[PDB]
């Protein structure tokens, strides 16, 4: 669920270097195949193989 | 999809006339400048991934506020849509370099982009920051060639002048 | 609505209000603003300009006249 | 109004200020359909050609053509009044009638007065002035966000596919105007420009046929509340 | 309206990728072929009225029922519309030779022609015969093997290009049938 | 007056768009084929008198009936109108070679010629005889050059196909 | 619409003679200059929106009575039509640089402009000021001496061509006044 | 639009021959029929609005469901369009009496009328009833046997022409059904 | 070949009796519905060419991927086989329309079709697109008698429900 309600991280107050942005795949063709299933875009990312289990039960 | 061929065919067709020597001189010029355009298209198809990566990285390097509150790229997903969009723009620059007119770039990329961009709150200045970064990352003798490099600059400048 | 004569005589309005599609200069030079004159009282002012013209509406020259 | 196909696919308007011969020819094809006029008919229209080589009132050109026996002969003498009114819409405006009321208006302006008042009624429409004015040759317009959807369907269906020539064909919009049913999807589909993916709707198959919209069919609608579904009828 | 270039680009757009090496290689052969194409279009253009004259006159003389009373060439006006249509067909074939792709010929003229000649009562077999005569005449001019005109060009093989022009005329003649 | 420049400027103007790279390639081809066209124009301006004289001489050499009854050139004056007309057509071939389209030849010579010629009983076949004589009197390396010679042939062929 | 070529041809038509030697010699210098004109038009086109922005913004900042209430720049729609007109002026100047003759600029845009801006109440001196700013900015791009952009070209003198472009802008600014 | 003359000419064109003797003999009977046709058209024209009034009023009074609420004569605008249509039908029948051939009536009005009245929901039987009343009224005026008007003409037999006008009205009434 | 009279003759024959009054009433209904069937057959034999032309044109209007590459209809010959197949189908609808049962349409067109369209990589959905176009586009009042239109639509529906 993890949702903060009253919450804003400014990301303009940070020092000029320390805003880093990373894209999993830097391509057009591989972010979306012709068919619907996707591992990045849409709700289709929900249906990747793996990640079905959970490791937070250690608490 | 506008090119030399479609311009002179479209014009001589609009007159209802057989294609005279003028049209033949036009396509003569197309096959003169062709080798430069195809050279820059080959090299763009060579290293497009580093081009898009450096382009988007400088795009968030300038405007950091996008990944802050954001009414912008505010997830890894939207940054993936960012680098997808830069992939599309570079792919259309490749297409316009192969056709040799601004045809596919205008009819696929530029036409009606402004309603999408003002509707989905997407700022144009970020794209302009990306393209000006790539245009400053050009080389005179090093990466492409002098003359074809100029062709590439022209195409990218068209994008900027269509967006601002 | 407005009579076909009357529309020719009247005026051309501003763009963003009266007409969506922008207009060629030709139509400002040719139709435009169309005022005829009173009779001229003096030897000096008679033969220089024509008087009120009928079934024709000039534009932008009648400003200067 | 985005106007998706206005400049991207459809050729540009033939404005007056370029060479006169191209304006004259393009107006022949538009005012006429693909009429394919011959030597006699062009000699017979010479005085309108003179009036338009002189001043570029293409509005007055179209008026002068539609008043002439070359246009009157074919369309007003070989062709029946239903098809006459409809073609008149197509030749002058570029577009079809959007409703039964307007078709009744044009027919009424015919029957009260005559042919010339009708022609001056098309040429003096405010809609015609905003689309074309005195200086631009008639053409088919892709506005987007039209007043009626039926205006788009009938307009495209009556703007035929490249190489039109209404001299063979028979009137497709009479039952369509009076009934209010829009034309067949195939004729609409044939007339669209290239790259519009002509008629890739028409879901047909074992499942999801849904080939003809049916007016009388009852209306159903389901929404999802955390409890379950509300169906509103 | 799509040339060679636009065909490569649109196919690479459906494939969603950049244009690539092999497609650009075939397009180098297009540019490489070059001036052969230019001079070919010059040959088909600079004889074109005469091609239309010979072809339609041959069409009537092979099938004398067209000029028979009741046939579709029986009037002066029908004959003028006939010559006009043959001129237009040769015009769009010349456009398809400049472009290198038959998208212009498919979008302009070919789409809705059989339904037109069905609507007018024009016999389709006679039109395909006239198209075939324009095909043989046109390839005979394109190889410079005309029996009345032999113009000077530097010598060079042009089998490929002649097969291309014959492909366009066979597209038209197959399209009206 | 149609040329490469007027075609692409007229087209870009019709679109309301700045002149892109495609127009620049068209005019690039015009300045490629330019030297050939101007060579043929210089040589035509060299010996035009002999060209026109041999042309009209072969024109009456074919059709002798004109100078017989004639409903044609039936005086020395009308034969002077004949050689004047061929002077005009060679001068328009010169102009079309300099412009490098069929512009001035079409708008000055071809446009409305048919009404004049059917009104004043002038057969077109005699003109065609004259020009086909000149086109047969060409030379491959001798008088002009190969390539430019081809240019000249094209222009003259246009005249014939506009007249028949 | 007449280029350099059509100007030589029409002048030789009024003279009633053939083309000759000296006129073709000057036209060889036109062709001889070649690309410099090409790359010049490329420089003025590939900066053009930015030229229009800077020039009209400079026009307002020099004379703040335009943006004052009651001025002809005071509204969004007036400002939009203003930017649109500056874009058109630079467009026809670029056409006049490709053609080499100002017949296109005289027939398209310059004909009936003074009476139009008189009819609308547009101040003419402010338009001539904006044209002058486009002139200085455009020649600064054409000599590659912009303070914000310095693009790579092989070296060569281009004074003549810059004087030509300045002649077209002085034709426009003299035309509105 | 074809009269009797054009019918003879078009039939002789399909036959591909000259005009001859017998067809011209029947056309001589047409021209000798002449002033009877002229005065007949004068009789049908100079009573025409009153014929339409009586015929449509008779149509309503024979079938009172038309004026019933929900019927196709129930409104003022429906009634006006009704009278307008009856007036047009009598107009084209008068044209067919001047021409002598029903090609004008077939090309102008009759072509596409059944599908129009089907598209509007107009009952066809009521229209055929109104056409029949215009037929009987019109032949009663054409024999000068009206019970309210007896105008002066020289006497003579006109059965053939009355059968012709009845053939046109039966063409219309058979066409709507 | 199934019809009314073949069903009742074959049924009484399987019984082993003379045809009683029930079979006589069945063939009485055959000669009642006969006139509407034959009217529909007359009009179908009237304009079969335009029906098949609209059928194939809409079939490739709906489906375009048939034209490209491996898929059927790519070449002119295969598309000629396409319109030939639809010619066969309308000719079988005419035959079953004359017979009045689905007999000749079943035994000549439907029986064993599935192995053939399955084996020869022929999609049936395109056939259904053709027939549903010819099914949707007709007016009973305008071009046929009311009963005939019903009969035609019935036969065509049989084709569709037998196809896929
Ligand atoms: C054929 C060419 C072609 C393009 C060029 C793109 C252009 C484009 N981008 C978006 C859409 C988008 N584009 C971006 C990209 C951005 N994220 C940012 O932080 C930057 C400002 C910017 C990258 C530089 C984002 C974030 C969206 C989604 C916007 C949103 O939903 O809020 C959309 C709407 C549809 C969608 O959501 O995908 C379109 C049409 N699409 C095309 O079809
Ligand atoms: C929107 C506003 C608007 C108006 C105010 C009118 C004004 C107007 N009146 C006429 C036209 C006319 N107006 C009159 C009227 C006159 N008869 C006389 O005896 C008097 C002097 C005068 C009434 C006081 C007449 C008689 C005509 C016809 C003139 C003619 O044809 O001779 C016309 C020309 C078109 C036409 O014939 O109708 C116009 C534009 N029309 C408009 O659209
Ligand atoms: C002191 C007295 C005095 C007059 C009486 C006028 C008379 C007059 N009229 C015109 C000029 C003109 N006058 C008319 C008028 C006409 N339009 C037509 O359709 C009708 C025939 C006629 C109105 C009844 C027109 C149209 C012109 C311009 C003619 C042209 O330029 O072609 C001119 C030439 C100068 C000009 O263009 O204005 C003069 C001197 N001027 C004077 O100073
Ligand atoms: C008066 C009412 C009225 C409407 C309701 C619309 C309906 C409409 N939409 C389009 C046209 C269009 N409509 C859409 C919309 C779609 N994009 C998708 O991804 C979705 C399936 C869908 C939105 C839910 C698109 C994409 C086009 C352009 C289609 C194309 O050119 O390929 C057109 C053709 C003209 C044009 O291109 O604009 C028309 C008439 N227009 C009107 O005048
Ligand atoms: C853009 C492409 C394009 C075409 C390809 C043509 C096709 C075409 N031809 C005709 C029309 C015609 N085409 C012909 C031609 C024929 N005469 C014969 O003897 C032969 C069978 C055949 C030549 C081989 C004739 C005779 C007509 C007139 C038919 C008639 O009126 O009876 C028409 C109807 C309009 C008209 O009458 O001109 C059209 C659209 N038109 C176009 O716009
Ligand atoms: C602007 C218009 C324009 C043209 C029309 C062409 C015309 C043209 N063709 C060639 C040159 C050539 N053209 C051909 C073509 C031919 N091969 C044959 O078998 C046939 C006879 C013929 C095609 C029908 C060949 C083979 C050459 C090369 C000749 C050689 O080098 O031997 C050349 C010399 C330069 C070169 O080698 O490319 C030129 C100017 N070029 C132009 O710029
Ligand atoms: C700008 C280009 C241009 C041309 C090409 C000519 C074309 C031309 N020729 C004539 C007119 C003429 N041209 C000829 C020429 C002919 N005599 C014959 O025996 C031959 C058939 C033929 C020469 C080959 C003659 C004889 C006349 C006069 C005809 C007459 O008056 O009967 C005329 C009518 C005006 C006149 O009488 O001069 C024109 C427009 N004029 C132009 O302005
Ligand atoms: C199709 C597009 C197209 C272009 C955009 C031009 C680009 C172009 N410019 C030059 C070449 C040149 N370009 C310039 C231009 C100038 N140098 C200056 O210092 C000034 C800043 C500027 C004024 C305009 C000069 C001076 C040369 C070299 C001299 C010359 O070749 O005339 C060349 C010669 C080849 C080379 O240098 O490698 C080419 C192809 N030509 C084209 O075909
Ligand atoms: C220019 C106008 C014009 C007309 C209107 C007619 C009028 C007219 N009708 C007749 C003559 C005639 N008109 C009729 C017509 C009639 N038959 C009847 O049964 C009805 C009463 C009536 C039709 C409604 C007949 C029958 C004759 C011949 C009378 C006779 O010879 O007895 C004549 C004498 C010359 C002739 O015999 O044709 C004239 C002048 N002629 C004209 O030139
Ligand atoms: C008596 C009824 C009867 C039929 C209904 C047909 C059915 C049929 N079609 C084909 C055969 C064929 N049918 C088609 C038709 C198609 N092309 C396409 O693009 C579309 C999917 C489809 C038209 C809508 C094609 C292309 C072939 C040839 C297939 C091939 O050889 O690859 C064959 C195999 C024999 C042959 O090659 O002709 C048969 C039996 N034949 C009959 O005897
Ligand atoms: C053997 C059986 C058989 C049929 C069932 C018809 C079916 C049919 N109808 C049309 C053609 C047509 N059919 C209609 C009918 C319609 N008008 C509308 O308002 C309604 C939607 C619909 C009546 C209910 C129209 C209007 C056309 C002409 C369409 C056009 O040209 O736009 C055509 C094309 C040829 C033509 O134009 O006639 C065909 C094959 N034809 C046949 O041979
Ligand atoms: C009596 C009614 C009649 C005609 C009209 C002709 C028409 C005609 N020309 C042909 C074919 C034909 N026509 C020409 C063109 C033509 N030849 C030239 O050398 C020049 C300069 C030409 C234009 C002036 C060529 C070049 C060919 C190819 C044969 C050849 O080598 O000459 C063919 C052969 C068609 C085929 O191969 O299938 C025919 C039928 N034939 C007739 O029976
Ligand atoms: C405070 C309100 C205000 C402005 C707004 C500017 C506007 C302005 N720019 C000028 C002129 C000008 N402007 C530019 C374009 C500009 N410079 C570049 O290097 C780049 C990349 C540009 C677009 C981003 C150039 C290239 C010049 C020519 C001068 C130069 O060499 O920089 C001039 C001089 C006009 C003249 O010479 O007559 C003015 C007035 N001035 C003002 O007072
Ligand atoms: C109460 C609702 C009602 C009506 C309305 C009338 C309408 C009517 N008029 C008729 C027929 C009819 N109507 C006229 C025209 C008419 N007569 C004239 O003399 C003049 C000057 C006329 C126009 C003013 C004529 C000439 C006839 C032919 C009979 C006759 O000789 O009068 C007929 C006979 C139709 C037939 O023969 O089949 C009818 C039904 N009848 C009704 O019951």
């Amino acid at each position: 669920i993890a949702n903060p309600d009253v919450s804003s991280v400014d990301y303009q107050l940070m020092p000029p270097g320390s805003v880093i942005v990373q894209p999993d795949e830097v391509s057009a063709a591989k972010m979306l195949p012709v068919s619907g299933m996707s591992k990045h875009i849409g709700k289709t990312k929900r249906l990747v193989e793996g990640d079905g289990l959970s490791d937070y039960s250690r608490l | 999809m506008k090119s030399v061929i479609t311009t002179t065919i479209s014009a001589a067709d609009a007159a209802g006339r057989f294609p005279s020597s003028s049209d033949l001189e036009s396509i003569q010029g197309n096959i003169q400048r062709a080798s430069a355009r195809l050279e820059a298209a080959e090299k763009l198809s060579g290293n497009h991934e580093a081009v898009v990566k450096e382009a988007g990285d400088a795009c968030f390097a300038k405007y950091s506020y996008l990944k802050n509150s954001g009414e912008a790229g505010d997830s890894q997903e939207k940054i993936n849509k960012c680098y997808r969009d830069v992939d599309h723009y570079m792919r259309l620059i490749n297409y316009s370099l192969v056709v040799g007119g601004t045809g596919p770039l205008d009819e696929w990329g530029i036409a009606g982009s402004r309603e999408v961009y003002r509707t989905l709150n997407l700022p144009g200045s970020a794209y302009i920051a990306s393209f000006t970064f790539t245009r400053d990352r050009l080389c005179v003798p090093r990466d492409m060639s002098s003359q074809a490099g100029v062709e590439f600059v022209a195409a990218l400048d068209y994008v900027i002048n269509s967006l601002s | 609505v407005v009579d076909p004569f009357q529309r020719k005589f009247q005026s051309i309005g501003k763009i963003g209000i009266d007409y969506s599609r922008p207009k060629k200069l030709a139509t400002y030079k040719r139709v435009g603003y169309s005022v005829g004159l009173d009779f001229p009282n003096a030897v000096s002012m008679a033969g220089h300009y024509s008087l009120t013209d009928c079934t024709r509406a000039g534009g932008a020259a009648k400003i200067l006249m | 109004a985005f106007s998706s196909i206005d400049r991207i696919l459809t050729a540009d308007p033939v404005a007056f200020p370029n060479g006169t011969e191209s304006v004259i020819r393009a107006t022949y094809i538009q005012v006429f359909g693909n009429a394919h006029v011959m030597d006699s008919e062009r000699e017979e229209l010479a005085t309108a050609e003179s009036n338009v080589c002189r001043t570029g009132n293409v509005r007055e050109f179209v008026r002068a053509i539609v008043l002439s026996e070359n246009y009157k002969s074919r369309f007003f003498y070989s062709v029946s009044q239903y098809r006459f009114i409809e073609l008149m819409f197509k030749h002058i405006l570029g577009r079809a009638p959007e409703s039964r009321a307007e078709y009744a208006e044009a027919m009424a302006v015919y029957n009260t007065k005559g042919y010339e008042p009708l022609v001056s009624w098309f040429v003096d429409s405010l809609e015609y002035n905003e689309n074309f004015g005195s200086w631009i040759v008639p053409y088919g317009i892709y506005q987007g966000c039209y007043s009626s959807n039926e205006l788009f369907n009938r307009s495209v269906a009556m703007r035929l596919a490249p190489g039109c020539s209404d001299k063979g064909r028979s009137a497709m919009l009479q039952y369509c105007v009076l009934s209010g049913d829009s034309p067949n999807w195939l004729s609409i589909s044939k007339a669209l420009p290239a790259g519009t993916e002509k008629g890739t709707g028409l879901c047909i198959g074992g499942h999801w046929q849904s080939s003809q919209r049916n007016k009388q069919a009852p209306v159903k609608g389901k929404s999802k509340i955390p409890g379950g579904v509300i169906v509103t009828e | 309206m799509l040339d060679a270039f636009s065909r490569v680009v649109v196919n690479s757009d459906s494939k969603a990728a950049y244009v690539g090496g092999s497609d650009l290689q075939s397009l180098k052969t297009f540019i490489s072929d070059g001036n052969k194409r230019l001079d070919a279009v010059n040959c088909i253009v600079s004889n074109a009225s005469c091609i239309v004259s010979d072809a339609i006159s041959g069409m009537i003389c092979e099938n004398p029922g067209l000029i028979a009373p009741g046939g579709n060439c029986y009037t002066n006006r029908r004959m003028a519309a006939c010559l006009r249509d043959g001129e237009i067909i040769l015009r769009y074939v010349s456009y398809a030779l400049l472009a290198g792709d038959s998208s212009v010929l498919d979008d302009r003229c070919l789409n809705g022609l059989k339904e037109t000649y069905i609507a007018l009562g024009v016999p389709t077999a006679s039109t395909s015969r006239a198209v075939s005569i324009m095909k043989a005449a046109s390839t005979a001019f394109i190889m410079n093997t005309a029996s009345g005109r032999k113009i000077e060009i530097a010598a060079g093989d042009c089998q490929a290009l002649q097969s291309e022009a014959a492909a366009y005329f066979d597209k038209v003649g197959s399209a009206v049938d």
